[PDB]
């Protein structure tokens, strides 16, 4: 179990790890947070009280190095930083623990949520869609633009997902073009997934990725991406048996997670009726739409 | 975006545009089984492609051999629609080719976009004008053509006749939407007036009679009244 030690907490702030969030007040002392699961990515979110515009946040994998918090004053925020002196790292979380001003991460025994909303999600492949080699750990905040939204501003500052356009050259054979529109299965099969992803788990992992980062950043452009995903296969006649299986549990759980009162902003309603009632895999998403119906019912 | 009244004017400007209406693309008769259930006949039927400056209409006759075997005629209809104007594209000189295609029913916007990927520069575009161009089969020669074809073909007309020589396009196309108006309105009653008048042929060569400019006004009150009576006979006015 891991932890990321804080050097202090100077600006009143709301701060989350994973699902979990807490409120530190102006100067309170607090010092990090431990006893982080090993074994998965997480995050670890801020949204200050002055200003509540702009949630950011840090991906990271403490097996990947040893990475603290501290506010810059000047650009106004906390900042993820790795620690290269272990010594010094490891008697800074020891005095901080033995004080008692750490919070633990709080997850409770039975309780598989975060391992199921990152099933799929590799910190190398974060860090290929959020470009920034110098750091193991990869920033994302609300305002962030992606590359598909940068082409309908500053590049280096984007997220790198991959473009999906049902109306485009890549997603239309020429000369198949009502039954490539009709049925996405060659999009799905052979361009994205044999072509680009390689493999269903690195198109599940950008897929969560997609979602997470809607959710804890409110980052509109994820929410597209993640949407598309789900439209992709839905719109498949054809998607191997394991894929809808494992769609189904990927997307209960992200239902399962999302807050109630974010529902309006966070869920694309023609989306969710074409999937779960219109399309070729309506039939295929038993978890969800129990689901969905159970807990969101106005949207459809 | 979509065409309408208040964008009226630029049909006739000087960048090549051109109408798509499909409504005439997939008919059917419907009738009775031996059994006693209900069955569909198709007969042939046409793309109605028309350029509104020049009054250059490329007519694609759909024979029914392209609907034996298949399903969801309604649906393929479209597509078909969209793959035959975008070969129309493709078979013009690039100095003729569209910057504009404007559908007359928006469900043909994603089935033609689809089939133009290869033009990002063509625009196509819906309008909120309710067009006649369903009426076209009322043309006593396009509906000939229409009828005889043993086999696809393309046949090319000028829905204006030689008008141009005397009017402006702008006055054409209201002529040309009057005449199509009446005839899809009572086409029986629309067909009276305009060959009423023993003295009165059409040319070879044309679609529509050899009126002069007085016989014109005319014939255009005449089919206003058409449509003003047959209003109030719909509305009981
Ligand atoms: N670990 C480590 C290294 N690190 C920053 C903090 N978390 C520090 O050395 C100091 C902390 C607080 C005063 S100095």
């Amino acid at each position: 179990m891991n932890t990321v030690p804080f050097t202090s907490a100077p600006i009143e702030v709301t701060i989350g790890i994973d699902q979990y969030s807490f409120n530190v007040k102006e100067n309170q002392p607090f010092h990090g947070i431990k006893d982080i699961p090993i074994g998965h990515v997480h995050v670890i979110h801020f949204q200050h009280a002055d200003n509540s515009s702009m949630r950011y946040g840090y991906w990271f994998d403490c097996r990947m190095g040893n990475f603290y918090i501290q506010y810059d004053p000047k650009d106004g925020l906390y900042k993820m930083m790795e620690e290269r002196d272990g010594a010094k790292f490891e008697n800074i979380v020891h005095n901080f623990k033995e004080r008692q001003m750490m919070v633990s991460y709080p997850k409770i025994d039975e309780d598989d949520t975060w391992y199921n909303l990152t099933e799929f999600v590799q910190m190398d492949k974060i860090r290929k869609i959020v470009r920034k080699d110098e750091n193991q750990f990869s920033y994302v905040d609300s305002s962030m633009t992606t590359v598909q939204e940068n082409e309908l501003s500053d590049p280096a500052h984007s997220l790198n997902y991959t473009v999906i356009n049902f109306k485009s050259r890549e997603a239309i054979r020429p000369g198949h073009e009502m039954e490539d529109f009709l049925d996405k299965s060659y999009y799905l099969n052979t361009v994205m997934l044999q072509g680009i992803f390689k493999n269903s788990s690195n198109y599940f992992g950008e897929l969560q990725f997609a979602f997470l980062n809607a959710m804890f950043f409110g980052n509109y452009g994820s929410s597209l991406q993640w949407h598309a995903m789900i439209e992709l296969i839905c719109s498949s006649a054809t998607v191997p048996k394991h894929m809808l299986d494992k769609l189904d549990e990927i997307l209960y759980y992200q239902i399962k997670t999302l807050p109630e009162q974010y529902s309006d902003i966070l869920l694309n309603e023609r989306v969710w009726n074409i999937c779960l009632y219109s399309s070729f895999q309506k039939n295929s998403l038993h978890n969800t739409e129990k689901i969905m119906e159970n807990k969101y019912p106005e949207l459809l | 975006g979509a065409m309408n009244s208040s964008n009226y004017a630029e049909l006739f400007n000087n960048d090549i545009k051109l109408f798509v209406d499909d409504t005439n693309v997939y008919r059917v008769t419907v009738h009775k089984t031996f059994e006693g259930n209900v069955a569909t006949k198709a007969i042939n039927g046409c793309i109605f492609t028309l350029n509104p400056k020049t009054g250059h209409l490329f007519l694609k006759i759909i024979h029914t051999s392209v609907w034996a075997g298949q399903k969801r005629l309604s649906q393929l209809a479209k597509w078909k629609t969209a793959e035959e104007v975008s070969a129309l594209v493709r078979s013009l000189p690039k100095e003729e080719q569209p910057k504009q295609i404007i559908v007359t029913r928006k469900a043909m916007l994603d089935p033609l976009e689809v089939h133009m990927l290869d033009f990002p520069n063509i625009a196509i575009r819906p309008t909120e004008l309710r067009l006649p161009f369903s009426a076209a089969m009322s043309i006593d020669k396009l509906s000939d053509v229409v009828m005889k074809a043993t086999e696809p073909q393309m046949v090319l007309f000028n829905i204006y006749d030689d008008w141009l020589d005397r009017i402006s396009s702008y006055t054409a196309f209201s002529r040309l939407t009057l005449l199509l108006r009446a005839l899809k309105t009572n086409e029986e009653s629309a067909k009276m007036i305009l060959l009423s008048d023993p003295t009165i042929t059409i040319k070879s060569y044309h679609l529509w009679p050899s009126f002069t400019d007085e016989q014109w006004i005319t014939i255009e009150s005449q089919m206003r009244d058409l449509i003003l009576t047959e209003y109030g006979r719909k509305y009981n006015v």
